[PDB]
């Protein structure tokens, strides 16, 4: 396994950013997940060598941080807040709307590997409850018609 | 120029300080910031000694805005009594339920935070500063990276800033899903490229922190106050709010309120005034049942007349106000709090590891009416026993809010029996 030049250049940028190379691990993994739509198990060994860390160290970091998924490839990750304010304002209405549009429940991936619903803890946008993210973009769920239109922007 | 989509959180101020620009839901770049007299407090600070700045921040009575309210000047004083090099850390992990006060400074007025970091780093002799921002704030991350480059371009960062001989680089690090990484020692481990595991304290970061060196960790909101103390002098800053709990404070209000959002108010405002005078009262004008101070405290409708300050009888915490009305099931809400702690324990400490898991697992059984009599008794016991041997605040409070609901709403818990 070898990282594509376009990704390897981005990883080298994060590694040369902090005063110590090992400080770039999270930025590198975020970049790997942006590129592949998940964390491919094969990417860990060349990353460990680029960070000058043992593979075991990298494995434990990937296991610890919940944003990282080494299981399911998905072009778009629909992060649905399942915490207190969003539960109070309509998480279940948002999840019902998502099941109706995409046919999937939290933890599942659409057959085309396009969308994955990821249940998450409070996203820090509680005044806009129920909150959801579609990759890096964040929105207040209003209704199924509204959510349908938002999801249509992701091709 | 282009950033990920971010919801337009409503923000209102009576003080026009922290939300002077951030009351408008948009990025304010360096030209806009400079037009408001931005970076002039830094210019003034670079003409002062690090020692004078500490004295001013001390005398302002600024206390930590992260939730614990530690006196900021006092924190800096502990760090500078230790030999260098020293590090300055801005805590932008904001992951407490109902808490969204910091993100509106980061995303709308990033130069207010940056200027505060430069003044603070100069005051403690730190030539290397960090912003650790939660991974679920990607727009905030790109906004800060862009604002930092603008500051460097205007000569506010880099070597020998404005001919003062003071050097400073600010590095922006991202979190990756862990609430515990906002705990200042877990944040330092994450900044070191490791798992977010809290360290035994003492030592406090100010004695031994990043790479074992004296480190100051301050919340976004605390740091956003530093340009105001330097700009107006500590005395005029102390005129804001009560003299014992001075300055502006951000109140992230959510739940069953007509106007949810961030309110910049003085700390002598009462909890009832925050909900009814500022947040427009309740949705459907339904009676307030409880107020959750994040995932930390639960206040009943009988406790709304308390001040929003760091006093023993005051609201305290982050100033987070989650409003529950008469139709909200307190046990269903407690279950949400139990599920939060279950998901966030780092599991280093056995009673926290097992206690957070069991509290959520038993509370679910109780809620679904699948709990045995032993399950009810075990739930009561586990809740009173998460804290033993804990080395961070998470294990110390994981049962706090839930215990308060048990004591304040016994009738509702009793029907689940
Ligand atoms: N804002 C958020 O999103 C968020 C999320 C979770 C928790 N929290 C808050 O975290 C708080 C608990 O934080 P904590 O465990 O850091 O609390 P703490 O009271 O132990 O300490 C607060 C600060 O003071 C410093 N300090 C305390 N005693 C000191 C001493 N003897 N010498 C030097 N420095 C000293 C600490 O190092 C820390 O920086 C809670 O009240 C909660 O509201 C906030
Ligand atoms: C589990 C846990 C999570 C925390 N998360 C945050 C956070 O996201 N942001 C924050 O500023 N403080 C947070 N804190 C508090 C910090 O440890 C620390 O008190 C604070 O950052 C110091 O800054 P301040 O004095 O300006 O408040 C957390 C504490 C604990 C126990
Ligand atoms: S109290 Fe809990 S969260 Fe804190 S260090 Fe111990 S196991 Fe981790
Ligand atoms: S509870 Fe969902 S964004 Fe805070
Ligand atoms: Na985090």
């Amino acid at each position: 396994f070898e990282f594509p030049e376009e990704l390897k250049t981005k990883l080298q940028e994060h590694i040369n950013y902090f005063p110590k190379k090992r400080q770039a691990i999270l930025l590198c993994l975020h970049e790997i997940q942006n590129y592949y739509g998940y964390i491919p198990p094969e990417s860990l060994k060349p990353l460990a060598d680029m960070l000058e860390l043992p593979l075991n160290h990298v494995e434990g970091v990937v296991a610890f941080y919940d944003m990282f998924d080494r299981e399911d490839k998905a072009k778009y990750r629909i992060r649905v807040c399942v915490s207190i304010v969003c539960h109070l304002m309509g998480t279940n209405k948002l999840l019902k709307a998502l099941e109706n549009i995409l046919g999937i429940k939290p933890g599942e991936v659409t057959p085309d590997g396009k969308f994955k619903i990821v249940p998450v803890q409070c996203l820090g946008a509680c005044s806009e409850a129920p909150v959801f993210m579609v990759n890096d973009d964040e929105y207040k769920f209003e209704s199924e018609v509204q959510l349908n239109e938002i999801l249509s922007r992701y091709t | 120029r282009s950033y990920p989509a971010i919801p337009r959180i409503y923000a209102e101020t009576t003080l026009n300080m922290l939300l002077k620009r951030a009351k408008k839901p948009r990025v304010h770049s360096i030209d806009e910031y400079l037009k408001d007299g931005g970076y002039q407090a830094l210019e003034k600070a670079l003409n002062m000694s690090p020692e004078e700045i500490i004295d001013w921040v001390d005398k302002s009575t600024l206390r930590g805005r992260g939730g614990a309210g530690f006196p900021t000047g006092k924190k800096w004083k502990f760090a500078v009594q230790n030999p260098g090099p020293r590090y300055f850390i801005c805590n932008a992990d904001e992951s407490e339920p109902g808490t969204f006060k910091d993100r509106i400074i980061i995303e709308r007025d990033p130069h207010l935070l940056i200027e505060g970091i430069i003044i603070s780093s100069y005051a403690i002799g730190a030539n290397e500063a960090y912003i650790y921002i939660r991974g679920e704030y990607p727009a905030g991350y790109y906004i800060l990276r862009d604002a930092i480059e603008e500051a460097k371009k205007k000569g506010f960062l880099g070597k020998n800033i404005l001919g003062s001989g003071f050097d400073l680089e600010i590095y922006v690090a991202r979190g990756a899903g862990a609430y515990i990484c906002g705990e200042e020692t877990a944040l330092i481990e994450s900044l070191e490229g490791k798992r977010g595991h809290p360290r035994l304290k003492p030592p406090y970061p100010v004695q031994k922190g990043l790479w074992g060196k004296p480190t100051v960790v301050n919340n976004v909101e605390t740091i956003a106050n530093v340009p105001f103390i330097i700009s107006m002098g500590w005395e005029e800053y102390r005129y804001i709010g009560p003299s014992d709990y001075a300055g502006p404070k951000l109140f992230p209000v959510s739940g069953k309120v007509k106007k949810p959002g961030v309110y910049e108010l003085p700390m002598n405002t009462t909890l009832r005034e925050v909900i009814f005078k500022y947040a427009g009262g309740t949705l459907g004008n339904k009676k307030v049942k409880a107020v959750f101070s994040g995932a930390l405290d639960c206040f009943s409708s009988e406790e709304l007349d308390i001040p929003m300050d760091y006093s023993p009888l005051g609201f305290g915490g982050t100033g987070t106000v989650i409003v529950l009305t008469e139709e909200d099931d307190i046990v269903e809400a407690a279950l949400k709090i139990a599920e939060f702690y279950e998901h966030e324990t780092c599991g280093q400490c056995t009673p926290c590891r097992v206690g957070c898991y069991e509290q959520a697992n038993l509370l679910e059984k109780i809620y679904k009416g699948e709990a045995t009599e032993q399950d009810w008794e075990g739930f009561d016991f586990v809740n009173r026993n998460i804290q033993p041997t804990s080395i961070c605040g998470l294990g110390a409070v994981a049962g706090r809010l839930i215990r308060q609901t048990l004591e304040k709403f016994p009738e509702e818990w009793e029907k689940y029996r």
